[PDB]
């Protein structure tokens, strides 16, 4: 939800979330610039994770690059029917690819594929580059960030509005259940090799 | 959601 | 018996200091975080509770342009006294306008 | 379920009798809960449950 | 057993609303108006009095 | 490729050969139990159905 | 921009809506959530009151248990002014005149001798069979009879059913009211619930007439949207959008979800403080504003103690 | 001047790939003076753009048109005459990918530079004669203003 | 024990090498239960029940 | 537990001012996770939530007998209208605010009245304890003042770590270490 | 009704939190065929697969094809079939 493209934080929300992700960081918190500078200083959900990474990677060590692929595909963000523009591969600009550059997220959504138990992700690359304690701090700080985004700004729930079926596609279901009562004899004659007579 | 008696 | 610990960052760096306020929660820690962030001399001000089993908060204040970070924190507190005092003075003098309209309406 | 077992605690001498102070009858119940009149011995309390992932301690079969 | 003094969710004193609740129900009010006309507005308080089985009249039968 | 390319083929090979050498199992590893648990902890997970 | 104190003292205003006894509703234009939430969370947990802490029983012969009776007496609001009394320094079992209050719930149940023919009604058979809180006798100690008149120190509601008795059964205990804040235990809170809500706005982006205005008239709460006749047609206009429950019902109808812009008005909170009766509600909001100032003054005293300079 | 790009575009299509994010919209633009093209993600909640509209577009590497030092730090307490005050919509993001249509030929006819403004992506493909300033990991600004005639 | 000391943690049955790890202590007031993070109870094969 | 077979251990008693109060002034009473639902598929808990809310708002008592609602008259479209008449939302959601910050949560939370139950399942520190007279290591033995067994598989796993001295500690230095006298001849 | 990402259940499914696209297809579409020990649920000794049904009835509902979701409930034949399939896995876990 946070590292999706649509999030936009103002300055005080960003500086609360970054310090919720941290706790007794010994040094100055090395903040970022706004992603949108005018009309309003709007940060992004990706820059909060990026600020957190640049602050938890140690002081002398330069941040890491990464690329790859996430768990949500490209067929999951589609809502309309896609039109094929002539000279554009949609995976060039897609949210499938987590394209962290210099420790900063520049594309992609973080999933189980990058900070879960799933291999070859962000917290595994931070294990096979920086070591153990930094890769423990990445899990700890990304836990504290991702909870204190749900306490404070956007709480997460499970209604009944999110399991329902639209009434136009619910008629297209009661007409296939009605066809499914006539499936009987035609599957037995093909099971016993009997003719139609 | 009664209206206020001390008006603006 | 103490109630406030100042923890310097690197000993010499008095621009970043994490005020550890004892016997607190998000009541004063979030009202102060609103007031210190209303200072243009503050680059970053965030707080966190330590653990809910404890009752103290951290409060990072870090400044730009070479101010020690207790001066946005004294201004952080006095400019909340001056806000609660004004809320109190406009509340106690708006209750009285309500009581003296309940009295002199049909009585 | 720790519920309200019985009415006569003074002349029954079991080893353990788990009693719940102030149980409540359920608001949403089937007709068999009243065909047998289970309100003589109710087992739980109603609760205003909100389904939210608000705290951080609220995960993997905890509340 | 006996009506709780305070409502569980938000602590409105609801312990003084039980005998006057039975009195409204014997006077042919409905339970949607015997919880309205006692001043119970939020459904966390109306939960506390509607769903309450007063289990101490049955329990006092076993009296010395 | 219009990126940096700060390293050449020889430094790339030296990086990979160094990480092959540094990923040798260090002496004292007790690999016998690690081979006796790798075929013993999913021995509990082999459900018959 | 920064904190212009004269932008605050120009745009802030409190508008009291209703205040009878044990209730209050007021607005607050121009305060932000980090101060209004501090007021709300100081009402619920910081404004101190008085409540029962120790219970010294002799002969609880009743059906209500010895533990459950003490817990049930703890939740009874005492009508003592909290500001008169002090905290108990830890470890004193018998507090002084200033620390503690006392009571005594001494009820014995007996059968009714006369007018007990062919009846099974409990009011006609038994005397003292429902132990109410009007059976509590205030027992002043030291010189507390002089500080408070006859009838000030008292339980608030005097109808709360404590126990229920049958003949032969007795309750002879003795209480000790103490002082505490509403977060040490919930029995010390002064408020039923204290909350707020932003004032909603509803903006008809399209003029709706006819039966679509009646279809709009029933999606919101009763009293928000009014349907008026203007020369044969029935056009809808909003009227007091404070009444709205903000239930998002208009975003279920399809043709009419794109004509109103149901949102909230920023920094226009509508409080409501309902006291339990220990203090009047406009004195509880005053002594909740005055606690946040004390929390500021204690840390300013600590900063004066750290740096002498 | 620190200008790396300047052209006046024209929106011709909005969200053809179907991925409709909330508060972010794709803008398949084309140039008019040149023959370049553009994919842009703007914030609709803050600065709305509909199709058919025409807008000025400037991609700088610094806001300080005099005394070019591009320090790369935001201070809201600094009021200095900069380049942002002329335009309405100002972003700030890295260039992360430069991949053209080359066939063993350096700086071919088509060159595509990919900018990622903290998550909001941007393709700027055209003649490689214009895109000389863009290198990988180059903190560029996006400056934009809509003009109606 | 203080807020930096090591306790060695053990949930039986232990079938593999990360089933006994050494966690740094932290002293939390007025509790009864041990408390773990969520990353570790995939190693210990715990269920918080 | 509720009545739909979804146990939850009590993890943390969260103070009331921190609870997300609703738009009606109510704090919740028990916070339940959305992450017990997609693997366990208790739709009956959601309909019980909507139905307990719509019954406490009306004084009614609602029939939840199995097989009384068909697909043409749904269980979510019945109590949905019962909540639509009561003023609240047709899908059981109410606009919770926050209590740790002060402002409104952006996704409206499913809240309702669910009948919880309390199970009978109720809820060991050793130093210089009493040893037994044979094999003087700490006693154990299904009672009080008993030590904690290390174990065969812990021997196994801790040799697999490579830490020979923590095994030396927990297996020789902390239980029955003795001095013995031998003639070297 | 409400789709990914605005759908919460699709966000727990597709971002790998819990569940899968089989549990949500059982919630909002059919339960599908009941496979009991690899096959359809057993006929009786009289050819009635369950006492609601005619002996050797051709309809797919007679042999366990549930075609009713959990969002709108399952009729008592399909509830019995689904409890057979539940007790199968529970017994096979409890024994082995
Ligand atoms: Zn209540």
């Amino acid at each position: 939800s946070m590292t999706t493209r649509g999030c936009f934080f103002t300055r005080e929300h960003y500086m609360e979330l970054v310090y919720r992700g941290l706790t007794d960081k010994v040094g100055r918190v090395k903040l970022l610039s706004p992603s949108i500078l005018k009309p309003f200083p709007l940060w992004t959900g990706k820059q909060v994770v990026s600020t957190l990474l640049i602050n938890i990677i140690p002081e002398d060590h330069i941040p890491l690059n990464l690329s790859g692929k996430a768990k949500i595909t490209g067929k999951a963000w589609v809502k309309e029917t896609p039109r094929s523009v002539p000279g554009f591969n949609p995976d060039s600009m897609c949210e499938s690819q987590v394209i962290i550059r210099e420790g900063e997220l520049l594309c992609g959504v973080l999933d189980k594929a990058h900070y879960g138990s799933s291999a070859y992700g962000l917290v595994h690359c931070c294990y096979e580059i920086y070591g153990g304690e930094t890769s423990g701090k990445v899990l700890t700080c990304l836990a504290r960030l991702f909870t204190a985004y749900l306490q404070l700004y956007r709480g997460f729930t499970l209604g009944v509005e999110d399991i329902l079926v639209k009434p136009k596609a619910d008629v297209k279901r009661q007409r296939i259940i009605e066809e499914s009562t006539h499936c009987g004899p035609q599957a037995v004659r093909a099971a016993l090799n009997l003719p139609e007579a | 959601g009664n209206p206020p008696v001390t008006g603006p | 018996k103490t109630a406030l610990e100042m923890v310097q960052a690197a000993g010499t760096d008095r621009h970043c200091v994490t005020f550890v306020l004892h016997e607190e929660d998000h009541t004063l820690g979030n009202s102060l975080r609103y007031m210190i962030m209303k200072n243009p001399e503050v680059e970053f001000c965030g707080y966190t509770t330590t653990h809910p089993s404890e009752s103290k908060i951290n409060l990072r204040i870090q400044t730009r342009g070479t101010l020690p970070a207790v001066e946005p924190f004294q201004r952080g507190l006095n400019e909340l006294m001056n806000v609660c005092q004004h809320v109190l003075d406009k509340f106690e003098a708006s209750i009285k306008d309500y009581k003296d309209q309940k009295a002199s309406r049909n009585e | 379920t720790m519920g309200f077992p019985l009415l006569t605690y003074q002349d029954r001498s079991d080893n353990k009798l788990y009693r719940l102070q102030t149980p409540q009858s359920p608001l949403v119940r089937p007709s068999m809960y009243d065909y047998y009149d289970m309100d003589n011995y109710p087992i739980g309390t109603n609760a205003i449950v909100a389904v939210i992932s608000y705290t951080g301690y609220d995960m993997e079969d905890a509340m | 057993m006996i009506i709780p003094v305070r409502c569980f969710t938000c602590g409105k004193i609801v312990g003084n609303k039980w005998e006057a609740y039975l009195g409204l129900l014997q006077a042919e009010y409905t339970e949607g108006d015997a919880l309205d006309a006692l001043g119970l507005k939020r459904y966390c308080c109306r939960r506390m009095l509607l769903a309450h089985v007063d289990l101490i009249e049955k329990l006092l039968n076993y009296a010395p | 490729s219009y990126e940096k390319s700060e390293l050449s083929l020889d430094r790339l090979r030296t990086l990979l050969q160094l990480k092959w050498q540094r990923s040798l199992c260090e002496p004292g590893e007790a690999v016998g139990l690690l081979a006796a648990q790798s075929i013993g902890e999913p021995s509990t997970q082999m459900t018959l159905n | 921009d920064a904190w212009d104190q004269d932008r605050f003292e120009k745009n802030f205003r409190v508008d009291v809506v209703h205040m009878d006894e044990n209730s209050l509703e007021f607005d607050m234009v121009g305060i932000d959530a980090a101060i209004a939430n501090a007021f709300r969370r100081i009402l619920l947990a910081e404004v101190p009151t008085m409540a029962v802490e120790k219970v010294l029983v002799y002969n609880n012969t009743s059906i209500v248990q010895d533990e459950i009776l003490a817990h049930r007496l703890g939740l009874i609001p005492i009508h003592a002014d909290p500001r008169l009394f002090e905290y108990r320094n830890q470890g004193d079992e018998e507090g002084t005149e200033i620390d503690t209050l006392q009571f005594r719930l001494q009820v014995r149940c007996t059968r009714n001798p006369h007018a007990a023919k062919d009846s099974s009604d409990p009011n006609e058979l038994y005397v003292n069979h429902k132990v109410y809180t009007r059976h509590m006798t205030w027992i002043p100690l030291g010189n507390q009879a002089d500080l408070f008149p006859e009838g000030t120190i008292r339980p608030v509601h005097d109808d709360i059913l404590i126990a229920q008795l049958r003949p032969g059964q007795e309750i002879d205990l003795l209480m000790h009211c103490v002082k505490g804040i509403g977060k040490d235990h919930a029995k010390f809170s002064p408020v039923a619930t204290a909350s707020y809500r932003l004032l909603p706005d509803i903006t008809l982006l399209e003029p709706v007439e006819g039966e679509a205005a009646e279809e709009l008239s029933r999606c919101f709460s009763p009293g928000v949207i009014e349907v008026q006749e203007v020369q044969g047609k029935k056009v809808a206009r909003v009227a007091n959008p404070r009444l709205d429950t903000f239930s998002r019902e208009i975003f279920r109808n399809e043709k009419l979800k794109k004509v109103v812009r149901l949102a909230r008005v920023r920094d226009h909170y509508i409080f409501s403080v309902e006291s339990t009766g220990v203090l009047p509600p406009d004195v509880l909001v005053s002594e909740a504003i005055k606690v946040l100032m004390g929390k500021c003054r204690r840390f300013l005293d600590e900063l004066d103690a750290v740096q002498m300079d | 001047a620190g200008i790396l790009f300047e052209d006046i575009f024209d929106v011709k299509d909005i969200d053809p790939e179907g991925k409709k994010f909330d508060r972010v919209s794709r803008l398949h633009c084309e140039s008019e003076s040149f023959k370049m093209d553009l994919i842009l993600d703007v914030n609709i909640q803050i600065y709305p753009v509909d199709l058919g509209d025409k807008f000025r577009l400037v991609i700088a590497s610094t806001l300080y048109e005099d005394g070019t030092l591009d320090d790369g730090e935001y201070n809201p307490t600094d009021d200095r005459p900069s380049r942002a005050d002329q335009f309405e919509y100002v972003m700030y993001g890295k260039v992360y990918r430069i991949e053209g249509d080359e066939t063993s030929t350096e700086a071919a006819t088509r060159l595509s530079a990919y900018v990622s403004y903290g998550g909001l992506l941007m393709r700027l493909q055209g003649d490689a004669n214009n895109l000389h300033g863009f290198e990988v990991d180059s903190r560029v600004y996006l400056l934009m203003k809509k003009l109606a005639f | 024990v203080k807020n930096g000391d090591i306790l060695l943690l053990n949930r039986q049955p232990t079938l593999h090498r990360p089933s006994i790890q050494a966690h740094r202590a932290r002293i939390l007031p007025e509790e009864k239960v041990l408390r773990l993070h969520y990353a570790n109870c995939k190693a210990y094969n715990a269920d918080f029940d | 537990a509720s009545r739909h077979g979804q146990k939850g251990i009590l993890s943390r008693l969260w103070p009331a001012e921190d609870m997300p109060f609703t738009e009606s002034g109510m704090v919740p009473d028990i916070l339940f996770n959305p992450h017990g639902f997609p693997s366990r598929m208790t739709i009956g808990m959601l309909i019980e939530s909507m139905a307990g809310k719509s019954a406490a708002l009306h004084g009614l008592c609602h029939d939840a007998t199995p097989f009384i609602f068909s697909e043409e008259n749904s269980a979510l479209e019945y109590f949905g209208e019962m909540l639509k008449a009561a003023g609240y939302n047709f899908y059981g959601t109410e606009r919770l605010y926050s209590g740790i910050s002060g402002l409104e949560l952006e996704a409206d939370i499913f809240i309702g009245v669910v009948y919880y139950q309390r199970l009978r399942h109720m809820v060991q520190v050793r130093t210089t304890g009493a040893r037994d007279r044979v094999t003087n290591q700490p006693i154990g033995g299904r009672n009080v003042q008993g030590g904690i067994r290390f174990g065969e598989m812990e021997r196994d796993a801790l040799l697999a770590h490579g830490t020979s001295f923590l095994l030396h500690d927990r297996l020789f230095n902390c239980s029955d270490r003795s001095v013995a006298h031998v003639c070297v001849k | 009704h409400r789709q990914f990402p605005e759908n919460s259940l699709q966000m727990m499914v597709q971002s790998g939190a819990k569940g899968s696209t089989v549990n949500t297809m059982q919630i909002s579409c059919l339960l599908g065929q009941i496979e009991l020990e690899g096959r359809r649920p057993p006929l009786m000794a009289s050819g009635k697969s369950l006492p609601c049904f005619e002996p050797y009835e051709f309809t797919p509902r007679a042999g366990g094809f549930v075609t009713g979701r959990f969002l709108t409930g399952i009729k008592p034949p399909e509830f019995f079939f689904h409890c057979m399939a539940g007790r199968e896995g529970l017994v096979d876990t409890a024994v082995k």
